Parts: C-alpha cells; sequence; structure tokens
RNA sequence: GGGGCUCAAACCACACACCGAAGCUGCGGGUGUCACGGUGACGCGGUAGAGGAGCGUUCUGUAAGCCUGUGAAGGUG
RNA sequence: AGGGGAGUGAAAUAGAACCUGAAACCGUAUGCGUACAAGCAGUGGGAGCCUACUUGUUAGGUGACUGCGUACCUUUUGUAUAAUGGGUCAGCGACUUAUAUUCAGUGGCAAGCUUAACCGUAUAGGGUAGGCGUAGCGAAAGCGAGUCUUAAUAGGGCGUU
C-alpha cells in the first residue's frame, strides 16, 4: 500500500496561503514565507485583544478629563465624588455623555461636586 | 451480526505511537530519545 | 453602541493669541502644545488633529529661571565631521527670537506626521502685532 | 529617555485622591480530578520526558451493494 | 514561420510539443492607495473612496492617520543576533522487519494449559515428542513441607497455610 502525498500536501498549503492574502511580495505567495507571517499575525492577534481593552479605557479617562475640567473639576477629584455619592456609571458611558448628551453630563458632575469632592 | 458491525472489546487493541510526526503528537523530532549522546544514536545500545 | 470618534472633515478650529510678555518658557510651552493637541475637548481622538491655531506675539520677551539665560545650549549637527554647533539662550533671543518657542514646544509633540501636522498650527511673531487679523483670535490667559 | 523644570516638574516629613498588569472581581463558555446521585469543590504556563484521546491518506472485507454521462476522480472560487 | 476565417468532430482553449493542465515565475485590464517620509512590513483602532443589493446597525475591495511590535530552525547558561541552514516552487526523503523474550491490557481453558515438525477430507481434524505449572533447600550425594550450616531437635539463611 504506496501512498501518495500529492493532494493532501496541496490542500494544506492552500489553506495557509489564504491566510496571507494581502501580505506584502513573498509574504502572500510563497509557502515558506507565508507559514511564518500567518503564525506571527495570529501571535500579535492574540496579545491585542489584550491591549484593545488597555486602548479603550484610556480614552474614555483622557475624554472625560476634557469635560470635566470645562465644568471645574479635574478627573481625580470626580472619580471621587461619584463613588462617594452613589453612582456606578462606567467610563464607557460616560465618556459617551460627554460628547453626545453634554446637558447630561453636567447634572452629573454637579451632583458629584455637591459630595464635597 | 455482520461482518461491518463486530469489533473487540475496549482496551484490547492499540494504535502504536510513531515517533517523529509534527509537535501535537509529543513524539515530534528527536522521538524520545533526548539530545545528543550515544543512546541516541542508530544502534546505540548499551552491552548488557 | 461604539466609541465616538472624530472625522478630520468635521472638526471646529478655533482661533487664539497669547502674549508671552514675561511667562516662563517651559510652563507656558505646556499650555500651547496640550492645546494644540486637542486634550482639552472631549471629542479628542489619538488619531486625528482636533486642535486649535495659537498666535504668540512678544516671542522675545520669554524667559528662564536660574542661571539658563547664559548657561542653556542649543546643539545640532550638520552632518560633516566634527560639524558640530552651539548657541546658548541669551544669544539665540537675540538673532531668532521665535525659535526658542518652536524649539521648546516642538519637542512636546509627537514624532510623526501628525505631530507635524499639529505644529503647523502655531504662529510664532516677536512684535506686538500679527498678521492674522481677519481670523479674529480670542484671547487667552496663559 | 527627551522637551523642559528653581516659594520646582529637586530634596526632607505628613495627608488625601487618582492612574496603573494576562493579579483579583463581574458576565458568558470549555475542560481535568474527586464526592454525591446532573449537581458541588478546586484545578487548567511549560522544555527533556511519561500518560490519555483523536483527524486525514492508500489498499482489503462489508460490496455481484450504493452513487455516477441528467456528469466520477481531479482542478479552481 | 505564424496566424484570421471556413470546414470535421459530441467536444479544437481535444490541432498533432495534442487527456486533465496545479505552483513557482512573467504579463494585460479595472478599482482603491502611494512623490515631507524612517526599521521583521503584521496586528488594535480608523476616516475617506469604489462596487453589489436588502439603500444603510448590510456584504465585498482598498487602508490616509494612529497605539503596540527586532523572522523561522538548530545549538546552547544564554541569540534580533554580526553563530548554523535554507533563492523559490512541485515531486520524493528518515524508528522498519524476522526470530527469541519480559511487563501491561483484553480473551480461551483451568490443577492443568499448549502443541513443533509432520499427515490431512487441508485455515477443519489428527499429531501431546517437547515446553511451562502443581515444592523447596543444598556446591553436591541426598533429604523433603522442609532443608542447609553445626558437635547441636540451639540460633540463623531460604522455603511452606
Ligand atoms: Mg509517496
Ligand atoms: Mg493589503
Ligand atoms: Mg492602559
Ligand atoms: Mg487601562
Ligand atoms: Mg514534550
Ligand atoms: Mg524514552
Ligand atoms: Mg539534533
Ligand atoms: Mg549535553
Ligand atoms: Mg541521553
Ligand atoms: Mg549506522
Ligand atoms: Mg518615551
Ligand atoms: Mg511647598
Ligand atoms: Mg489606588
Ligand atoms: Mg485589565
Ligand atoms: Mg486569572
Ligand atoms: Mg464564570
Ligand atoms: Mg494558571
Ligand atoms: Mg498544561
Ligand atoms: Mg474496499
Ligand atoms: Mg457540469
Ligand atoms: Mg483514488
Ligand atoms: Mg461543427
Ligand atoms: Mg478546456
Ligand atoms: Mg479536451
Ligand atoms: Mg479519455
Ligand atoms: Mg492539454
Ligand atoms: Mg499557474
Ligand atoms: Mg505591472
Ligand atoms: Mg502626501
Ligand atoms: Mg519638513
Ligand atoms: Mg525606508
Ligand atoms: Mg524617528
Ligand atoms: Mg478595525
Ligand atoms: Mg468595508
Ligand atoms: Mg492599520
Ligand atoms: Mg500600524
Ligand atoms: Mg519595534
Ligand atoms: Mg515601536
Ligand atoms: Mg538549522
Ligand atoms: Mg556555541
Ligand atoms: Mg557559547
Ligand atoms: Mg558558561
Ligand atoms: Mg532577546
Ligand atoms: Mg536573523
Ligand atoms: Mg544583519
Ligand atoms: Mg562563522
Ligand atoms: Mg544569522
Ligand atoms: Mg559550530
Ligand atoms: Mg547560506
Ligand atoms: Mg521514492
Ligand atoms: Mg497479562
Ligand atoms: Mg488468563
Ligand atoms: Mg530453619
Ligand atoms: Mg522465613
Amino acid at each position: 500500500a504506496r501512498v501518495k502525498r500529492g493532494v493532501i500536501a496541496r490542500r494544506r498549503h492552500k489553506k495557509i496561503l489564504k491566510l496571507a492574502k494581502g501580505y506584502y511580495g513573498a509574504r502572500s505567495r510563497v509557502f515558506r514565507v507565508a507559514k511564518q507571517a500567518v503564525i506571527k499575525a495570529g501571535q500579535y492577534a492574540y496579545r491585542d485583544r489584550r491591549q484593545r481593552k488597555r486602548q479603550f479605557r484610556a480614552l474614555w479617562i483622557a475624554r472625560i478629563n476634557a469635560g470635566a475640567r470645562q465644568n471645574g473639576l479635574s478627573y481625580s477629584r470626580l472619580i471621587a465624588g461619584l463613588k462617594k455619592a452613589a453612582i456606578e456609571i462606567d467610563r464607557k458611558v460616560l465618556a459617551d455623555l460627554a460628547v453626545n448628551e453634554k446637558a447630561a453630563f453636567t447634572a452629573i458632575v454637579e451632583k458629584a461636586k455637591a459630595s464635597l469632592a | 451480526m455482520q461482518l461491518n458491525d463486530l469489533r473487540s472489546a475496549p482496551g484490547a487493541r492499540r494504535e502504536k505511537h510513531r515517533p517523529g510526526r509534527g509537535i501535537g503528537s509529543g513524539l515530534g523530532k528527536t522521538g524520545g530519545r533526548g539530545h545528543k549522546g550515544l543512546t541516541s544514536r542508530s544502534g546505540g545500545k548499551v552491552a548488557p | 453602541m461604539k466609541t465616538y470618534t472624530a472625522k478630520p472633515e468635521t472638526v471646529q478650529r478655533d482661533w487664539f493669541v497669547v502674549d508671552a510678555a514675561g511667562q516662563t518658557l517651559g510652563r507656558l510651552a505646556t499650555e500651547i502644545a496640550r492645546r494644540l493637541r486637542g486634550k482639552h475637548k472631549p471629542e479628542y481622538t489619538p488619531h486625528v488633529d482636533t486642535g486649535d491655531y495659537i498666535v504668540v506675539i512678544n516671542a522675545e520677551q520669554v524667559r528662564v529661571t536660574g542661571a539658563k539665560t547664559t548657561d542653556k545650549m542649543y546643539y545640532h549637527h550638520s552632518g560633516f565631521p566634527g560639524g558640530i554647533k552651539s548657541i546658548n539662550f541669551e544669544k539665540l533671543i537675540a538673532k531668532a527670537p521665535e525659535r526658542v518657542i518652536e524649539t521648546a514646544v516642538k519637542g512636546m509633540l509627537p514624532k510623526n506626521p501628525l505631530g507635524r501636522d499639529m505644529y503647523r498650527k502655531l504662529k510664532v511673531y516677536k512684535g506686538a502685532s500679527h498678521p492674522h487679523t481677519a481670523q479674529q483670535p480670542q484671547e487667552l490667559k496663559i
């Protein structure tokens, strides 16, 4: 029983070369270079699911700082004031109100201020 | 009771493990011999 | 419910005029770079320029503390062997007064295509007047 | 590290706040072992190496079957 | 030379270098991007433009700008290493087989189990010569649930439900 490798080997190389679509030069058309490019792309994607959550908290916090100082308060003093009174609203929701619903953000900043913080 | 319906009891037959077939098998590359030495080469046996 | 992102075609930019008439160089320059980048607006996003325009008028009357008027040096290399050249704060004010403020602000901005775009919105002059009356800049107290 | 920093953006004390990891918590999934009769509990980084369980290829039986020119294998989306 | 028609054929992109006709490699056409911008070329985010139809919480193509980010194998205490190997593609290329054994799993018989050559009505059936087990101790003669050492039914070694 002699087994020939032609059909199975070709099917396996085409799966890798389809994931390497859009890469530059030999990274999208030769198997040896495209195999390493696909592995490193998956290494980056695993790490950047952690970094996506970090990059978005930093963006919300920076926008909350800009909106609070327009009402006479810094970010660190507003967070302490919110925790003092009641509020559990996310940084994600807070950054949305700072840009879109500016009259609601002012009310929250004014209530956090009234907690003497 | 047909020829395509009868088998053996569980645990009666195994597969044998083949060294040197990829990473996922647990026996790839060196095949269970470790690194360089006498007992890592063809015919590398220590006399009784 | 995704996160808001600013669009370069729909950004609102203002004009401001800042007088350097006895301000410390580095504490004035940090306020300028903060507004060139748009960090004072809730619409700020890291990849689009949301900042304002800053005009600086009395660029030769900026000051430094300590003994920095004579002891602070500016170096640059021309690319030729031995081509290192230096000038101090006192002499640079005499020759190119505006280069003092630009050098300080430029070092506080990102070093990429976006950082060079924010720098293009800084207009530094050495008089008490600027050529940008048609834009009607509003006063900014430090 | 750079810009720049002088009743500091330095240093010595004290105080309160905040940021900050794949650590911890929340929510949704998958697995290993043990106990009970599907639940509970604590686990689940890994080289050499040991143990367990699988996918696919060719040939033989099932098969004088079943599929197929109203279109097989192969190739390409 | 080579072609464009016409004919033959079910089919000439089955036309003689003739079944199928992959990849490396080389072109033509269209869409988007690219001439102030620094590095393993990807990925997290993300505007704009083009196409299709369900006319936008949609699908496909490009990716301005921006955060992170120094290939793979081998060998090593340790490699982005300026240490080794590879120009690329396709095909091939490295734990096998025989005979003797030991352990484990799973079966057949069971104080017994099993045959080898060989006959054969030929994968049946016969063939129990032989092998292992039911008893050990001693170098042995030998004695035996005991036996060896010893002057010793003492002690001790090994063995026995
Ligand atoms: Mg072969
Ligand atoms: Mg691309
Ligand atoms: Mg972070
Ligand atoms: Mg964070
Ligand atoms: Mg291993
Ligand atoms: Mg081994
Ligand atoms: Mg080796
Ligand atoms: Mg060694
Ligand atoms: Mg060894
Ligand atoms: Mg040899
Ligand atoms: Mg830095
Ligand atoms: Mg003090
Ligand atoms: Mg804290
Ligand atoms: Mg976290
Ligand atoms: Mg954890
Ligand atoms: Mg859970
Ligand atoms: Mg763990
Ligand atoms: Mg593990
Ligand atoms: Mg068959
Ligand atoms: Mg067809
Ligand atoms: Mg076949
Ligand atoms: Mg015809
Ligand atoms: Mg054809
Ligand atoms: Mg044909
Ligand atoms: Mg034919
Ligand atoms: Mg042909
Ligand atoms: Mg081709
Ligand atoms: Mg071309
Ligand atoms: Mg350009
Ligand atoms: Mg330039
Ligand atoms: Mg370059
Ligand atoms: Mg650079
Ligand atoms: Mg995205
Ligand atoms: Mg799209
Ligand atoms: Mg990108
Ligand atoms: Mg990028
Ligand atoms: Mg890097
Ligand atoms: Mg980097
Ligand atoms: Mg090598
Ligand atoms: Mg060495
Ligand atoms: Mg060495
Ligand atoms: Mg050493
Ligand atoms: Mg390293
Ligand atoms: Mg290298
Ligand atoms: Mg090199
Ligand atoms: Mg060398
Ligand atoms: Mg090298
Ligand atoms: Mg060497
Ligand atoms: Mg070489
Ligand atoms: Mg061969
Ligand atoms: Mg056994
Ligand atoms: Mg048995
Ligand atoms: Mg005795
Ligand atoms: Mg005894």
